[PDB]
Parts: C-alpha cells; structure tokens; sequence
C-alpha cells in the first residue's frame, strides 16, 4: 500500500517519491565487477531487486540522492546487520536502515540506506574506459549532473574529440574533486575496516559518486586489529581515470584546498623524494607492494614498471623547472666547468652518475666528445628565451635572432606533361587526376608542426594489466635472438648523413664514425652503461611530395645516442628484418612475389575470416611515456647474459634521457620535448611494432574481460575468461602456463601482421560478433582511455571479401 | 583545364620565390596561402581569381621586363 | 657570472637543475609575440617583469630583422607590421 | 558479487624454530597453494609464541628452504580441548590477498570466539 513509503523515509525528510511501480522491483543496466566461481568480469549486467525512491528538494523540485532498499534472504540480513553494527561510526559508510515489512503475511526484510547518488564510480570508470560516441547517454548526464558542463554544450558535435575541440579537457577536469574524495574516503573505510576487524573484498559498484560505501554482504569476521582489505581490482581499474581528470590537481595549493594560492617550491630543490611518499602514504596507503620513490633500487623491469607508473602520476604536481638535468660546477685544468652529473625524469626519479672525476688534468677525444654534446654548457651560457607562439617550456636562446625557414615549391617537368596531354590524358571527366603535389611554407612553419606536442598528456596506464600484456607482446617475440656486439662488428649504410647538433658544424658521420679507433667506440659504449649522457637534438623538414598541405618534421639525433645504440640493439634489429613467416614483417619485400607470401601467411587458419586494418593519426607524437618505456623494455629483456641488471638500468636511462625528453634544438633556441618518440633516432620502426601489438593485445583483453559471462556458451572460452581475471587481478607473479594458452588463443583466432604502426588483422568473425575478440570499436575505446586520441571511422576499413585482399 | 590552373600556380611561385620575394614575410606568407588554395581547389572559377591575385603579385615589381618578355 | 657561482654555492650538494641557470643569471631576455593582443598582456611599455625580476624593453624588431620604434605598435598600424616580433630586454637592477 | 576465496586449499603441518639452526621436527600446521609449477605454503599456525624461522626440504631432497616469520597473531578457536589459544604466524612478505584466503577459510572451517 502506501505504509511503505512513509515507512521507508523514517525520520528524515519523509519527501519520497516513488521512482517506478510501488511494491516491486526496479530493473536498470548498471556495470559491476563479478567474481563468484562461476564468472568474472567488469560488464554491464541487470541489477533486479532494489526499490529506488527519489527525495524532493524544497519548492517541489527533485534532489540528486536517493534510498535504495533491498529484499533478500534472511541470514544476509542479520549478518549484514551485525557487520553495520560494527562498521556504524566510520564517517565514509552511508546510513543503512533495517526493517521488516509485509507484502504478504510474511515479514521481509529489507535494508532501506538513505541519501544515495544515481550512480556509482562503477559506472563513470566504466562510461569513460569502454567509450561508444554513438550512445554515451550516461556519461552526458553524469557530465551535466555536477555542474561540469551543461546541455548545450553537447549540441556542439564533435565535442568528445581530443584533437579537434581541445576544450572538453577543461570539461573532464571539474570531475578532479569527487574523486580525490573517494580516495580519501576509501583510505577512511580501509581504516575502519582493519581497526574493526573485518575482513572484506572492495569493489568500485559499491561506492556512490559522494564517497561512503555499501553491500556488506561478502564480509567476515575476524578478531579485532587483525582486518584486512583487498583492494587490487579497485585502484587498478581506477587507475586510468586519475589522469584524464586531474585528480591531484588539488594537491598543488597552500593547503590543498582549490580556493588558495599556489604552493611556491624552492627553485633549486630538486629532490622531492619526501613527498612522493607522503603522497603514496596519504591516497594509496593498503596498497600492499613496495614502492621505490626513485627507480634505481628496483629489483628488475616489472617492477620498474609498477614504479615508474606512480611516479608518472605524482611528478604532475611538482614544478617543471626542476626537471631535467642535474648539473654541477667542475674544475677542469683550473678552469672551472659546468657539466651534466646525473638527471631527474618524471618517470624514473633521480639518477645520479656514477663515474664523475672532479679536477680533472686533460680531456681525452671522449670526454670531449661527450662534454661536446652536452645541453648543460650550451644553454648556461645563452640568453633567456620566452616563446608566446607555443605551449611548450622553452629553455633558451643559443643566438640574437631567430631564424624562420620557409619550404620552397617544386619545379615543373614540362615535356613529360606535353607528352601526357598528347596522349589524351588529363582529360575532364577522367578517373586519373593530379592530386599529390609540392605544397609550400611560411616562415613559421617549423614551430608551428613542433607546437602538436601539445597532444601528448601525462597519462596512467591500468598496471596490473599491462604487467600481462607485456608478458604476450613478450611471448610474440620470442623467435629471435640479440645481444651486445663490438665495435668491429657494427654495419652502417650511408656514412655521408649529418652528425646532429653541434657535430654538423664540422663533418658528416663520417668523419665521427672515422676518428674513433676501435677501442674509443667500445670505451664509449661501456661508459654509458654507468652514466647518463643527455643530449641536444636538431628538428628538420621533409621536402617530399604529399597529398596533405601538413609540413612533416623529422629529428636528426646526434651521433653520441646512435652511435652506441647500434651497437646496443643491432644484433635483435638485424635479427628481426632476417626472418620470414613471423608477425612483424619488415624486410620482407613485395617483388618477386614476397606480397602473395605474405596474405597467405596472415590467412593462415582463421575459420570465418573477416580483414581489419588501421593507421594511427600522429603516431609519434600522441605516444604516452609509459608504452615507449614499456617498448624499450621489451626490446632490451634479451640481454640476459651480456650485462648485469645495474647495466641495462642505466642503458634505459640513457634511452629516456635521449629520445623521450631530450631538449629539441628546433630553430635557433632549445625547447623541451614533453613525451613522445622522436622520429629520428635508431630504433623507432621496432619500437612501434611493439606499440601496435600491445594494442591489439590490450583490445583482445578488455573485450573479453568485459563481456556478460552467463551468455557464453563455448566452455573453454569460459574458463578463460576466468583464468585470464584471476591472473590478472588476484595473482602477483606471472604464469606462464596461461601464457602460453592465451597466446596460442590470440595467434589460432587473431592473425596479424605488423610494420611500424601499419598494421593488418585477419580475425574469425562469429566470435568477434560475439565480443569474444577484438572488433573495430575496441581498438577506438582502447586509443580513446590509453592513447588520447579518437579514432575516427575514416580511417579503420573492415573487408569480409578475401578474394580481394 | 584545371590542371593547367595547378600547373601554370607552380611555374610562377618558383619564378617569385626567385625573384627574391620571401625578403619580406607578410608578402611570402599570403603567396603561399594563395598557392595552396590554388592546389587544393577542387572548380575552376575560384581557382581563377585566386590565380589573377596571385600573378599581380608578380606584375607589382618591375623586375620582370614584361614586353620582352612578350615576344610573341 | 657572479650570480652562477652564488647559486651554485646554496645548493645543498652543489647540484642545481640546468632549468634554472638561466631563469635565475641571465642577462637578455628574448620575447616572441605572434600578434598585438599577446603584445599588450606582456611586454607592455617600456619596463616588464618577468621571471620575478625587472626589464626594460630594447631594440624591438620584426621578422624582417629591421628595427621597429615603440609607438608603432598600436592597434590600427598593427595589421602594417611583419608579426613575430621579436622583443628583447636586458636585466635591471 | 567478489568474493574473497571460493573453496579452500588444505591443511599439513610442517616444522618451524626461532633461529636457523633451530628447526626442530613437526611443530606447526600450514595451509598451502597447490601449483603445478611448485609448492607455495601460506600461513603457519602453531601454539608456540616466538617462532621465527621454519624449514622443509625440497622435493629433491638436497636443497632446503628457510622461510622467515612476520610479529605473529593472536586468536583463538572452539573445540572439544576447550579454550586454546593459538598464534597465527604468516611468512614475510605475505600479500594481502593470500591473507584474506586463509583468515576466511580458518573463520570458516574452524571455530572462533
Ligand atoms: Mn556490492
Ligand atoms: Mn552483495
Ligand atoms: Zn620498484
Ligand atoms: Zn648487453
């Protein structure tokens, strides 16, 4: 009857409304995260039995908070009533009610909570990690809830796009507040938790959007000061989020309060080794794995990832003046220096070099070479720059006046063109037609393609998941064979390119690669493997013809990166363009029917087969930090006997100090490159391989993971998903026994084929209807929550006619 | 007939670029704006006017001896 | 300079980030401003302040490299000026 | 639906001690992980306060594996012995979820007060 109502709101604001039938349930799409023994899963499944009531703000106008209340059972109710019992006087967990009702002549019971929001963080992680722009209705009106945006700003089309409408950041980052709040209030709930003794498994779809906590219904009890919280799925899957929307953000201010002027650091303190911790101890206090503030303690690569992936999120909050290099005042033959002694990444915390030698007597042709290329003494000792054309943090100026550098047009082959209209071609109508031509620049066209590095955002990466996609995109490259060679063993096509800045002020490569004997290049290259050696890279234009009026940038590294890079990574490189049959398919060519071979490789033994193709817009730039530092990890784990583990630290270092932060010389004044591969250095056509397959690895897993796993009909593929979460979630070291069956998985039911970030996929297609492999739209969520950037549907093709490949 | 449009856009940029045009940067800048709407058009009547605005550029100067140049 | 070695003598353990050298010791000052609305915000008469310390503005000039006085720069003669203009200033004290 | 730990994994019982050399024969009881890929014990539970190491011998038989012991638990059970309080000892380094496997299935099999 109507009882119900008015005993529902008790003795709070008794303004109920019911939000549906009266007595009975109300069924909504909501998205959980199951793991019973019988199905796992973060997917949207049917949520039945729970009355939701809404409550009236005054005027008669309807209030964002609701009560809930379910009907269950009889041994839930009491066992919950006694967990609430015990959990009551937390500040983060929402007032239950307990009642018994009748419907019948039967007392039901029920557990009547009070002030809900409609959704649960559950929704928003799901809503923005698995995006479809054709229907994200629940992401427009959680956006338009919280006074983030409003309704007319969605009439703006494209307005979810990343490239075009660069404003919808300042739209997501108004969601900062309620997050931080959730982490602070979990930190509050975990407290409880264990000072209670409870022990209990957290999960996102128990948490509404304001922070308190619900569903005690999993619980145990234990004795009091011995409760345990687990929390691996919930900040894992929460992980992405903290950086599309600046979670921290509020933890820059006097007081982290947002209405406070900005905490002014020390100029020259650069250590910041304290706060990471406090941080890590304030937000992420039960996350029970050792963290290392600065990496060069870390035991091996896995954990460097799990570390480098913290300090990505909390070297946002401290100035950018401070990064860089650590510089340090050096006597020299009574002179006195200023040379680089180590180096601060945003990624890796400090790294100090270990073989300094302070007063030194005479400088050898290394240590000239390797003071030579060294920004530290070219920009202390260049005028101050402040660029107003673009957003990246300038350094300095190294001259008086800027330079502008224009792209000429081509000429004109006229007699090839009389030739052509004399056989009757270029006539209007015909399907032939000139559209690739040699476009012309301004003057500022270099800064202006420089400036799209403004693309490239501090991003998280979901950890314990990419700790298992690394574990495949591993397993796919396991047929070859590398290691460190010697200096008499390097081969080098083209010894007359230029030796970057400042070496092409006097000779090509190959004057460089003469002067060294064979001991000066190995002396080098054993060197690096104990210091850190940053570098100055040159930006230049293609002049090439195009279909597009974009100018393209390449950069020239200089010779002290490449020249013990080759050494380091040749014998793998060579490896790789040396095999035929495999995925990556550089060196293969096309003539002498090579292009035949390779179409009846990839079709392999796919049962209904179906082709998939994609290209990524602005690959190199729209690269985040930790899927090229994942990539230079997976392409240097075959050094396993040749060097040590401190060796191939420091070879990393070096890599990240050369080619992902490095101050680009575009110009006539030093810029600071923010992320991103430069496209010029030795290993780029690889390191993109490896990109492309982690995608594709990481699409297979989130749409299999994600799928409703009680409509699943094949039992094997069950069990997988199963297995496949439990080694995700609940479990810490790899296994390599379901490695081995989920990529014998992958490569029996998705075919590929790779060169640097062109890929071709040939994949069954009844089970891709099925979500049980990646589809066209995966990729798109994927590059969307991973990559920042929205894959448009312009540019992914899907054929189902193999005849026609 | 377009093409040649495209074609004749190409000649005389080369021809301005060195005539010694890109001295001053505002005159460079919308040359090369001008060229790439050329190129990139798609109809033959806005290519002409934007090809009648790009040749006055060239008969501005007095480098070019046009009735030499015109010799029939 | 002076002022490097003052800096490099605070530090705790001598090491200072190359970021600051010169942020903090720099003599000149180079400006790059795209159009006159970003010229009105920063480098605005002939004094500025930037980096927390005091400028006085000096030969100004355009992309052309050719010297541009300070009352040129208006708002209706601005559409008549080469428009990277590149400001320089030098430190006061 | 999340549940902490569907079905559970056994009982033995093992040795332990309070230094290296003093692992005496069977005088503890542990719960332990059955893996393919070798043998992963997870919680001892002895009366004995001050434990601080305990031993096994690999299957091989040549080698044998010291395990260090974390401040210990204290907790008690129900049975017909009556009140007997025992001390729940963890290996070093135990991870939490391994923690909540075996605090559920003890809550569960075994009484407590
Ligand atoms: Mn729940
Ligand atoms: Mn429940
Ligand atoms: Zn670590
Ligand atoms: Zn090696």
């Amino acid at each position: 009857a109507q009882s119900f109502l008015n005993r529902v709101c008790g003795v709070s604001a008794a303004r109920l409304t019911p939000c549906g039938t009266g007595t009975s349930t109300d069924v909504v799409y909501r998205a959980f995260d199951i793991y019973n023994d019988k199905v796992a899963g973060f997917a949207k499944f049917l949520k039945t039995n729970c009355c939701r009531f809404q409550e009236k703000d005054e005027d008669d106008n309807l209030i964002d908070s609701y009560f809930v209340v379910k009907r269950h059972t009889f041994s839930n109710y009491q066992h919950e009533e006694t967990i609430y019992n015990l959990l009551k006087d937390c500040p983060a967990v929402a007032k239950h009610d307990f009642f018994k009702f009748r419907i019948d002549g039967d007392m039901v019971p029920h557990i009547s909570r009070q002030r809900l929001t409609k959704y649960t963080m559950a929704d928003l992680v799901y809503a923005l990690r698995h995006f479809d722009e054709g229907n994200c209705d629940t992401l427009k009106e959680i956006l338009v809830t919280y006074n983030c945006c409003d309704d007319d700003y969605f009439n703006k089309k494209d307005w979810y796009d990343f490239v075009e409408n660069p404003d919808i950041l300042r739209v997501y980052a108004n969601l900062g507040e309620r997050v931080r709040q959730a982490l602070l209030k979990t930190v509050q709930f975990c407290d409880a938790m264990r000072n209670a003794g409870i022990v209990g498994v957290l999960t996102l779809d128990n948490q509404d959007l304001n922070g308190n906590w619900y569903d005690f219904g999993d619980f145990i009890q234990t004795t009091p000061g011995s409760g345990v919280p687990v929390v691996d799925s919930y900040y894992s899957l929460l992980m992405p989020i903290l950086t599309l929307t600046r979670a921290l953000t509020a933890e820059s201010h006097v007081d982290t309060d947002l209405t406070k002027p900005y905490i002014k650091w020390d100029l020259l303190k650069y250590d910041f080794t304290e706060e990471r911790l406090k941080l890590f101890d304030r937000y992420f206090k039960y996350w029970d794995q050792t963290y290392h503030p600065n990496c060069v303690n870390c035991l091996d690569d896995r954990c460097i990832l799990h570390c480098a992936n913290f300090n990505v999120l909390f070297s946002t909050v401290f100035p950018p003046t401070s990064f860089g290099p650590l510089v340090r005042k050096i006597f020299v033959d009574g002179v006195p220096f200023v040379v680089s002694t180590g180096y601060h990444f945003r990624e890796l915390g400090v790294v100090h070099n270990q073989d300094v030698n302070l007063h030194s007597s005479r400088l050898s042709f290394k240590e000239l070479l390797v003071y030579a290329a060294d920004p530290a003494m070219h920009a202390a000792s260049g005028n101050l720059l402040l660029d107003k054309r673009t957003t990246c943090f300038s350094v300095a100026a190294l001259t008086n006046n800027v330079a502008f550098q224009t792209v000429k047009p081509g000429n004109f082959n006229k007699d090839f063109y009389d030739f052509a209209v004399s056989k009757g071609f270029f006539k209007e109508g015909s399907s032939v037609e000139l559209k690739h031509f040699f476009f012309a620049q301004d003057g500022n066209a270099a800064i202006s393609d420089y400036d799209y590095y403004r693309y490239n955002l501090p991003t998280m990466c979901d950890i314990r998941q990419l700790l298992f996609v690394v574990e495949v995109v591993d397993k796919y490259f396991d047929c070859y064979d590398g290691g460190c060679i010697n200096a008499n063993q390097v081969i080098v096509n083209n010894l007359d390119k230029s030796a970057g800045f400042p070496f092409n002020k006097w000779g090509k490569a190959r004057l460089y690669y003469d002067s060294m004997s064979y001991e000066d290049q190995d002396a080098l290259f054993a060197y690096t493997k104990r210091n850190v050696i940053p570098t100055i890279t040159q930006m230049n234009l293609k002049y090439a013809i195009s279909a597009k009026n974009r100018a393209r940038t390449v950069a020239g590294v200089s010779i002290c990166s490449t020249m013990t890079n080759r050494q380091f990574h040749q014998k793998l490189l060579k490896s790789i363009a040396a095999t035929r049959g495999a995925t990556v398919v550089i060196g293969t060519s096309k003539f002498y029917g090579g292009w035949h071979n390779m179409l009846k490789t990839v079709y392999s033994d796919v049962e209904n087969p179906h082709l998939m193709g994609w290209d990524y817009p602005k690959c190199d730039r729209a690269m985040p930090n930790m899927l090229r530092i994942m990539a230079s990890l997976v392409l240097a784990r075959k050094h396993t006997t040749c060097c040590s583990l401190s060796h191939r630290f420091y070879r990393l270092a070096n890599e990240c100090a050369q080619v992902l932060s490095e101050m680009v010389m575009c110009g006539g004044s030093l810029y600071v490159k923010p992320g991103g591969t430069s496209s010029g250095d030795a290993t780029t056509a690889y390191a993109n391989s490896v990109f492309n397959i982690c995608q594709a690895v990481t699409a297979n897993v989130n749409a299999l993971l994600s799928t409703d796993g009680n409509k699943i009909a094949d039992k094997y593929v069950r069990n997988l998903q199963h297995r496949l979460y439990e080694c995700l979630y609940r479990n810490r070291d790899v296994d390599t026994d379901f490695v081995n069956e989920f990529y014998a998985y992958l490569r029996k039911h998705f075919s590929m084929m790779i060169l640097s970030d062109d890929a071709v996929v040939c994949f069954n297609s009844t089970y891709a209807s099925q979500g049980l492999v990646a589809s066209i739209k995966n990729f798109k969520s994927v590059l969307y929550y991973q990559n920042n950037v929205f894959m448009s549907e312009a540019k992914c093709w899907t054929e189902t006619d193999l005849t026609k490949g | 007939k377009m093409s040649d449009v495209k074609c004749t856009s190409v000649v005389l940029l080369s021809v301005l670029q060195q005539l010694r045009v890109e001295s001053s940067s505002k005159l460079w800048a919308q040359c090369v704006q001008l060229h790439n709407d050329i190129l990139l058009a798609k109809d033959t009547t806005e290519a002409f006017e934007k090809m009648v605005s790009l040749l006055s550029v060239l008969l501005s100067m007095q480098g070019a001896v046009d009735i030499n140049k015109l010799c029939e | 300079n002076d002022a490097l070695n003052n800096i490099i003598n605070n530090a705790r353990d001598g090491c200072v980030p190359l970021n600051i050298i010169p942020l903090t010791t720099a003599a000149k000052l180079m400006v790059v401003i795209p159009d006159y609305n970003t010229y009105k915000n920063t480098c605005d008469g002939t004094t500025f302040t930037y980096a927390s310390a005091l400028w006085e503005i000096q030969q100004v000039v355009d992309a052309d490299s050719k010297i541009v006085q300070l009352s040129e720069i208006s708002m209706d003669n601005s559409p008549n000026l080469a428009w990277p203009l590149i400001v320089t200033a030098l430190r006061a004290n | 639906n999340n549940e902490l730990s569907p079905v559970a994994l056994r009982q033995m019982s093992c040795a332990a001690g309070t230094t290296q050399t003093a692992c005496t024969d069977d005088n503890a009881l542990a719960y332990y992980n059955t893996t393919k890929g070798g043998r992963f014990v997870l919680a001892l539970l002895s009366d004995l306060q001050d434990l601080k190491w305990a031993r096994f011998p690999k299957s091989d038989g040549t080698g044998t594996i010291y395990t260090e012991l974390e401040p210990p638990c204290r907790f008690v059970t129900d049975t017909p012995k009556g009140p007997k309080v025992k001390y729940l000892y963890f290996i070093k380094g135990l991870n939490n979820l391994n923690r909540g496997m075996v605090l559920g299935s003890l809550a569960a099999t075994v009484r407590l007060q």
